[PDB]
DNA sequence: TGGAGACTAGGGAGTAATCCCCTTGGCGGTTAAAACGCGGGGGACAGCGCGTACGTGCGTTTAAGCGGTGCTAGAGCTGTCTACGACCAATTGAGCGG
DNA sequence: CCGCTCAATTGGTCGTAGACAGCTCTAGCACCGCTTAAACGCACGTACGCGCTGTCCCCCGCGTTTTAACCGCCAAGGGGATTACTCCCTAGTCTCCAG
């Protein structure tokens, strides 16, 4: 399993 | 009513369907059978009808719920 | 955020299809509805997740599992081309059968004042219902292709797998982009924020956001490369939402642009659904391999 | 009676008389919900699907009955090719 | 002309849907001829039911029994 | 590849290939072509063009089958006829 | 005018109706229809298989051919 | 039994037929579609007789099955 | 579990298969797949004529059940 | 088509309820086996042609069970 | 490359299909009528389609293009319609017996 | 028509020999149906005034078919005797699955 807590900059948006 | 279906009805259909003596419930039996098959097709018929957004149903809403039904004729 | 992977099969190996959360719930044990290609519909527990009551009244397999916003009543979507509606280890009783569906029901709706149905289906038409009645009301066959996606606001929203999203008046009001039928998805459901303002589409890959002011336009719109996105779901000011992809989980904030999460790599399978519960604090996650997992956080922001 | 299965599978008119089972299409919709127009033309094909349904079905349960030594038919046979062809 | 009006694709997704792979460049005309023969066909049965029901128009039902004099009921 | 990819589309599905009313105003000329002020009600329009559309699937099933008996994959009127004066229409 | 001799057909008839049922009762006119009906049906398909094979450049007929026929006769 | 409508009656049938040429398989595969064409117009025509109480098949009988048949 | 043995299967789905056409090999998957489902539709049709015999107030089936099932199915 | 073999298909009965089992039933379902391969298979093989290969797969076999039912 | 579950052959008999014999019911004419079914005439209130204006866009249409294909010429093997001598079922000529 | 013989000869058929007419395979050629690009254009939906085509239910005209009580009699059925056929090992074997 992969989990990133509560803080994917290459998920950002695009505008 | 459902009594519409008349026992000589049942007589000449099932003769046409070739028995040649027929039992003497199975004349009130058949209404139930008679039921369910309209309560089916007729059911599908007229939601076929409210999905095409017209409120008289057709012919052909209907063979198209026979043809669901795989009875088409 | 922790992750849980449950190692049994919810249904005997059959394929994941519907989840729901019964939102009538104000405490902390939450009850979970599944229903899939079983042909039944289980009702367990979820506290560690415990079998309480299984329907089998569903003739074929179920698509769309949902209940009302009092929590009281449970539609379940079935191939089967009816919709039932259930009421009150437990006893489920069928209360009303909300037909009107020519094919297969993929996307189930439920209204704020519990008072109308909203079902989508693969009939390339949309079913609207009085609850108090029990009989269709309003019916929107503007859909050219499956209509996978539904949901109620003012305005309803219907998503097709014609490429194009439609928004109707509680007649159609604004046409808006979208991908051909090359997902592996049955499910498309688009999600409206709590408040209503804001509006989400997946499978564009991106996911579009647009406003209640002009929905023509998307403001911004969330990639997701490789995988795309299935389901949108919001917890029920700042609002947090999640949307799945195929084999991807993220979560995504009111104020934060980039995911404040993302939960890969759990399922060998497409995802089928996302769906949050009353308080927020438990959401299992799964994807239609046959088996399930568990996804739990706190720090709830109340 | 065997003449007059000649009589009727020579023949091909409706069995049912017309207004009772126009009657009983329009009861079982008036149950579902009221404000229907039906078409004759529409009862024309329900009366028409109807009946073959049943000469369909009665072929069946008489297959039934004659597999059964009994030239009569009972409703046993009757659930019995109803269930067979899958209904029930 | 109108009977041109079935176009050039239309033709070839029916006869695709029937499960064909290559279609010939002068079949249209003559799959255009026989279309217009067998309607020909079939409404004039239909027209003689509507006839002989004493009826000044044509629904759906009355093609079904053409058919059924056809061979081909659906 | 196109060919498999509609074949795929098409024979799971049963909407219209011939156009509403481009058929409803064929039917249109027909009628007033042998016997003139008929009106065809438009489910009897779609119940006739459903028709069609079966018989033509039917005769170009055939008359493939006669072309795959014939070795060759490309179909030719040569055919049609074939089909048809096998089937005893003309 | 007829073709296929007349005792074959006869026994032929009378042994499909044994194999049918036992002790089964044919006349001679009865025996005369089923000849001119079956040398009809069997002359025409033979017929139109040759129609089948001319088209594909040949002059003999052979099973496919055959098949063919009765599979787009349908029956 | 089947092979009682011999090779040389069918080489005649086809001649009458037209077709010029002949190959082998086809003298029993006519065979079975001979049966095949023969057991359904032998059982409907018992139909009828049975249906009628007819022991002895009439020729009316034949013209009817041959009717229903198409032929 | 499934209660007919594998090679007679795959042989008989090679022999009919060369009868139509040659070089139309199969994986496991498939033959398997095809197995589960000609051992279900056996199962059905058996369970079907065991309650017609059951009609005819015989315990014991007889073959002419089976194409009477077959024909109320509308089989052949 | 022998290679079905008799108690193969007395444990189908078994499984399908009956108590008491006939002979010629066996070769009786052995030709009914026949035609459901025959007709499956020829679904298949449509599907095939359609497909452009040699070797058969699941989706086959599985439009052959819906397309019988 | 080997051997344990299982298919085949068969004795064993014991249960189950099959056939006949009342036997009692209950289903098929049928008669008298009647009564609900078939027909046919209205009113126009209220419903459907026909036709038209406009949009808009998803479809058709043209084409340039090239490559899968139709076929056309050329063999290579092959089974089949020539002739014939053999069987060979067998139509006609007659019946008894019904 | 059966159903079956008792013969005559008598056309009708079966297997043989094979030459070659033709099925089948190979191959090249040209050619002519598939393919975006772009134009267009008419499907196609949406509304809307106008019209007429299902239609209505009432009566009544009648009248044919349906109800139903009666009655003879045909089979549905329950039982018992009789003959056939899978169980239950026993053993060979075979062969399919395993290491």
């Amino acid at each position: 399993p992969v989990k990133i807590g509560c803080v994917l900059q290459q998920f950002a948006a695009c505008f | 009513n459902i009594q519409g279906i008349t026992k000589p009805a049942i007589r000449r259909l099932a003769r046409r369907g070739g028995v040649k003596r027929i039992s003497g419930l199975i004349y009130e039996e058949t209404r139930g059978v008679l039921k369910v098959f309209l309560e089916n097709v007729i059911r599908d018929a007229v939601t076929y009808t409210e999905h095409a957004k017209r409120k008289t149903v057709t012919a052909m809403d209907v063979v198209y719920a026979l043809k669901r039904q795989g009875r088409t004729l | 955020m922790k992750v849980i992977t449950c190692e049994i099969a919810w249904h005997n190996k059959e394929p994941v299809y519907s989840l729901d959360f019964q939102h009538g719930t104000a405490g902390r044990i939450h009850r979970l509805a599944s229903a899939g290609v079983d042909t039944n519909v289980r009702i367990w527990k979820v506290e560690i997740v415990e079998f309480l009551s299984n329907l089998a009244r569903h003739t074929k397999a179920v698509n769309v599992v949902r209940f009302s916003p009092t929590g009281e009543i449970l539609a379940s979507g079935g191939d089967d081309a009816v919709i039932l509606l259930w009421k009150v280890k437990e006893n489920w009783t069928v209360v009303k059968t909300l037909r009107g569906h020519l094919e297969d029901v993929y996307d189930i709706c439920w209204a704020t004042d519990g008072n109308l149905m909203a079902s989508a289906s693969v009939d390339n038409t949309a079913i609207i219902w009085d609850v108090s009645k029990g009989q269709k009301i309003s019916i929107f066959n503007e859909h050219k292709s499956y209509v996978q996606g539904v949901t109620w606001d003012q305005y309803v929203a219907t998503l097709s797998c014609d490429r194009v999203l439609r928004v109707y008046s509680i007649r159609v009001a604004f046409n808006v982009m979208f991908h051909d039928d090359s997902m592996k998805s049955f499910f498309r459901r688009l999600s409206f924020t709590p408040d209503g303002s804001l509006l989400l589409t997946p499978a564009g890959n991106t996911t579009y956001v647009f406003s209640r002011k002009n929905l023509k336009r998307p403001i911004a719109h969330l990639p997701c490369p490789g995988k795309a996105t299935l389901a949108v779901r919001c917890c029920p000011y700042r609002l947090v939402f999640a949307v799945a992809s195929e084999d991807s989980v993220l979560l995504y904030d009111t104020q934060q642009s980039f995911p404040f999460g993302y939960v890969s790599n759990i399922h060998y399978h497409t995802l089928s659904d996302i769906s949050w519960s009353s308080d927020g604090a438990f959401l299992a996650i799964s994807s239609t391999d046959g088996y399930c997992s568990f996804v739990t956080f706190e720090k709830d922001e109340l | 009676a065997l003449r007059e299965i000649r009589r009727y599978q020579k023949s091909t008119e409706l069995l049912i008389r017309k207004l009772p089972f126009q009657r009983l299409v329009r009861e079982i919709a008036q149950d579902f919900k009221t404000d229907l127009r039906f078409q004759s033309s529409a009862v024309m094909a329900l009366q028409e699907a109807c009946e073959a349904y049943l000469v369909g079905l009665f072929e069946d349960t008489n297959l039934c009955a004659i597999h059964a030594k009994r030239v009569t038919i009972m409703p046993k046979d009757i659930q019995l090719a109803r269930r067979i062809r899958g209904e029930r």
